[PDB]
């Protein structure tokens, strides 16, 4: 009756690439899931994943280059730090850390890209719903 | 020119800096006829017909809901006065936790209080609502002044630029604009971060730089930097710029991205949050009601 | 029949008055209710310690400075630290100017509409508006008193409303010579300003009690001030308690607040109701403020205040009981806190550079007290080894009146009120006339 709404980033180059990857080999995964394009995982910032959140997001998903294969060399070094302090902030705002996942997915791989969304799936869906859509409505 | 003020869930300050116009409020008092004002006169009830409304606070409870209605009846324009009714202000960390947590500790575990039947104050009062609110949350603002308080001259240009029929216009930029202390032309870097206790801040050099969490860089010129300039970090209370919503989520990313970026690849990405205990404190203190995620769930 | 004040006026914060009658007509029940409540106490759980003296000057700003101090004498014990000498006489230099800005804000502004036009029906008149038209010397000599507190806030605090000086271990700034010659400058001014306002304030409570208006609200109760080898003092010393009848019954330092305060709850007022736990509720009542703090103190600590405080007490006697007095002792604390003012600008240590000493190991505890324009204020914050918050009381001030304004206004009901047609707009006012008296900030008491 209930369907975890997850939101993507995926970075134009590497990650964007490994969700293209596995539509070409019909890698089937489960529907939740919209991703959104940036040509670097540079380019998200807390503001982003936050405003998903508060529009109801239950999981957040952001797919980046290797740490190294940036295209644009290290845009992704500023992006970990930022995940970092934003796991523990989602903690003290009493969301769950598990509801954002974080991975380094190249442009090759589809197979891995499968399965980080049937895995963050499961996760999300076992945590059910995010209740912060609802207090906020009351 | 027929105006009104009312407050909410603030603290009275933007009133009294409004009144430290000093001289100036009588000039104002001169040209404006104030008809409603509950710390000055005695009229008990909003009259109708009112051009201008000062409203100070963010919405905490029921009744400050049905003043700030009322006053947007009442009222032609409709002013969010302070960084309270703008953003939802320092009462706006009562989110972090219900309001049975609040009362309760209001009304039975402080230390010295006494309650036996353990009551909630409940009788000829109003209940509070779910979550601290900006003002425009409830009803439609058509203007707003920020700051904690705003200073009393800005309340002047606003003012008197709506009395001449002209549109205010506060300013843009962020606060290192005003501020007199010392940039590195290289850029920001932040080596390690430090409590406002630690060390000895060198009193011409950016406060960010020397490694403590200073709100200028992600908050509103305007009140001419006093925090910096009297040797502490801006602590954020005129709010965000227009071009920036959560003011707590852009300090997050511009900190964490020139934290140790002279060694980019190599900084361990945990030192960060493991240094800052309080971090909601560190960057929500007056915008919290107004941030993507204004309240910790539980 | 039930009638309801609300809101009250020309007070801080949010409160009401309710007046009930029984099926014969007959006064009933009156009591005054706050309507408001923030929560300070629970939501600075889990902040940095330090953060303290930002945010509870968010309690009010009115006396944003008192709050300011109260949490850094709070956070200077938490830490080990022990502040130097030039750090003590900046704060209360800043606390001293806040109060000049305190007391004439309220005597002028908040009160003296009542004093000069006690039996108005011109409700529009009513306001400094009515008195700066009529007599407009009067409001630009209170705004001058302001401008000078606010001035002496300003440049010690760092800013006039909600101070930012005070830090871990004294101050973030000195004070220059150039600022502390022209605050010297300006010092004597106020002074004088502040003698003036005392005889205004002889005339216009003269006017009250031409109406038979000087007794309202009137009831007996305990005393409680800060006073240093009693001298009243408003920044250091022992909070001192004096009986009904002038007996000394208890002088304790703050850090023992918790085992001589309560606080009861009733259910129609988020605000307290204080009372000396030793005492009980009825026979513990006490009060604070202005009239309070001379009941108890031997002397005033300069001399053109000591001269007009010992010229009333002649008059009046120790301990004076009445409500609408405390009018007037504020007017003799904003002499004295004038006089020191000067007096902390002529002491040479003003200017210090030895403004902070480092820190030391967190106690973990801490309790920071100060006399606010309308009362003791109380600080007590409990930390962990990081100095985060696990526990906050605040005992601010104005909820030690509480008592004292629901017994007063019942008592001006009894005095003025038999049946519903005696409640008219003036008689009303009357009832909003004793709280004022006590100069209420409504926000600070229920923070
Ligand atoms: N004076 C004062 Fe407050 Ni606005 C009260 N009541 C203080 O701590
Ligand atoms: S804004 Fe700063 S000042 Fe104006 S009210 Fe909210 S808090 Fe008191
Ligand atoms: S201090 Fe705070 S404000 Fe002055 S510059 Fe460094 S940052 Fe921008
Ligand atoms: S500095 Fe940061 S804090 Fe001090 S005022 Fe301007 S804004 Fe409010
Ligand atoms: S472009 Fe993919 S992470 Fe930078
Ligand atoms: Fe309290």
């Amino acid at each position: 009756e209930w369907e975890p709404k997850i939101i993507g980033f995926c970075c134009n180059w590497c990650t964007y690439g490994g969700a293209d990857t596995a539509g070409v080999g019909r890698m089937q995964y489960p529907p939740s899931i919209r991703i959104i394009r940036v040509m670097c995982s540079g380019r998200i910032e807390p503001s982003l994943i936050l405003k998903a959140f508060k529009e109801g997001a239950d999981g957040v998903f952001v797919g980046g280059c290797h740490l190294g294969d940036c295209h644009y060399d290290s845009g992704n070094y500023k992006w970990q730090r930022r995940v970092m302090m934003l796991y523990e902030l989602l903690e003290e705002l009493g969301i769950e850390k598990e509801r954002l996942n974080h991975e380094w997915i190249s442009a090759s791989e589809g197979e891995k890209f499968q399965n980080t969304m049937k895995d963050f799936y499961n996760k999300i869906e076992a945590l059910g719903p995010c209740k912060l859509k609802e207090e906020l409505d009351k | 020119v027929k105006i009104a003020t009312t407050w909410l869930g603030g603290c009275s300050g933007c009133h009294i800096s409004l009144l430290d116009l000093h001289e100036e409020l009588l000039n104002l008092l001169e040209n404006v006829e104030l008809v409603h004002c509950p710390v000055l006169m005695d009229v008990k009830e909003i009259p109708d017909e009112v051009e201008v409304a000062l409203i100070e606070g963010g919405i905490r409870n029921e009744e400050n809901l049905e003043i700030a209605k009322e006053m947007r009846e009442r009222a032609k324009i409709v002013i969010a006065f302070g960084t309270c009714a703008a953003f939802g202000g320092v009462p706006g960390l009562g989110n972090l936790y219900s309001n049975d947590e609040l009362l309760d500790k209001a009304y039975k575990t402080t230390i010295t209080t006494k309650n036996d039947d353990g009551i909630i104050p409940n009788e000829e009062v109003p209940e509070l609502v779910s979550r601290v609110k900006p003002l425009s949350e409830v009803i439609e603002v058509d203007y707003f002044i920020p700051g904690c308080p705003p200073n009393p001259e800005m309340i002047a240009e606003v003012v008197k630029a709506l009395l001449e029929g002209k549109e205010p216009e506060l300013p843009k930029k962020n606060l290192c604009e005003e501020c007199a202390r010392k940039k590195s032309e290289e850029g920001v870097a932040i080596e390690t971060i430090k409590r406002n206790y630690e060390g000895n801040p060198d009193p011409e050099k950016c406060l960010l730089e020397q490694g403590y969490i200073c709100l200028g860089i992600a908050t509103r010129e305007g009140c001419g930097a006093p925090c910096p300039s009297s040797g502490v970090p801006c602590s954020g209370c005129s709010g965000p710029t227009d071009a920036v919503v959560d003011q707590g989520a852009k300090m997050i990313s511009a900190l964490c991205s020139d934290f140790g970026i002279d060694n980019d690849r190599d900084v361990d990405p945990m030192i960060l949050p493991k240094s800052i205990k309080d971090k909601i404190g560190s960057f929500y203190k007056f915008t919290l009601p107004s941030a993507f995620v204004p309240i910790r769930l539980k | 029949v039930k009638l309801s004040v609300e809101p009250v006026t020309r007070v801080e914060g949010h409160g009401k008055i309710s007046v009930s009658f029984d099926d014969s007509g007959n006064l009933d029940k009156v009591r005054f209710h706050v309507v408001e409540v923030r929560g300070f106490e629970k939501f600075l759980e889990g902040r940095y310690v330090e953060d303290a003296p930002i945010y509870t000057p968010r309690i009010c700003g009115i006396c944003q400075v008192a709050h300011h101090l109260a949490s850094a004498k709070a956070v200077d014990n938490v830490f080990g630290v022990k502040i130097p000498e030039t750090a003590e006489l900046l704060r209360n230099l800043m606390h001293q100017g806040a109060t000049v800005h305190s007391h004439a804000l309220h005597f002028y502004m908040l009160a003296a509409p009542d004093l000069m036009f006690p039996t108005t029906d011109d409700v529009l008149k009513r306001n400094l508006m009515g008195i700066a038209k009529e007599h407009p010397e009067i409001i630009k000599d209170a705004i001058e008193l302001r401008k000078a507190g606010q001035n002496v806030v300003r440049v010690v605090g760092g800013r006039a409303i909600h101070p930012v000086t005070a830090v871990v271990g004294g101050q973030s700034k000195s004070l220059k010579e150039e600022e502390r010659d022209e605050l010297l400058k300006l010092s004597e001014r106020t002074i004088e300003l502040s003698e003036k306002s005392i005889e205004v304030g002889k005339k216009l409570l003269e006017n009250i009690k031409d109406e038979d208006l000087l007794d309202i609200g009137y009831f007996e109760s305990a005393h409680m001030g800060m006073v240093n080898n009693g001298v009243h003092d408003l920044y250091d010393g022992k909070l001192r308690v004096v009986n009904s009848e002038g007996k000394v019954e208890y002088e304790f330092d703050p850090s023992e607040y918790m085992n001589y305060i309560a606080e009861g709850v009733k259910p129609y007022s988020y605000l307290k109701f204080p009372y000396l736990k030793d005492k009980g509720e009825e026979d513990g009542i006490y009060r604070v403020n202005t009239l309070s703090r001379l009941n108890v103190s031997d002397k005033m600590a300069t001399p053109l205040a000591q001269k007009y405080y010992d010229e009333f007490v002649k008059e009046f006697g120790k301990p004076c009981h009445h409500p609408m007095l405390f009018h007037y002792a504020r007017l003799i604390e904003l002499l004295s806190s004038a006089e020191m003012v000067k007096e902390l600008l002529e002491n040479d240590k003003i200017v210090g550079e030895d403004i902070r000493a480092e820190p030391e190991e967190v106690v973990g505890d801490g309790v920071g007290c100060v006399e606010a324009p309308r009362g003791t204020l109380i600080h007590h914050f409990k930390t962990d080894d990081d100095g985060i918050i696990t526990d906050t009381n605040l005992v601010v001030a104005t909820v030690q009146n509480n008592p004292a304004m629901d017994i007063g206004v019942r008592k001006v009901a009894e005095k003025y009120i038999k049946a519903p047609e005696d409640a008219t707009p003036q008689v009303l006012n009357y009832m909003e006339m004793l709280i004022r008296a006590y100069d209420p900030c409504l926000s600070c008491a229920t923070h």
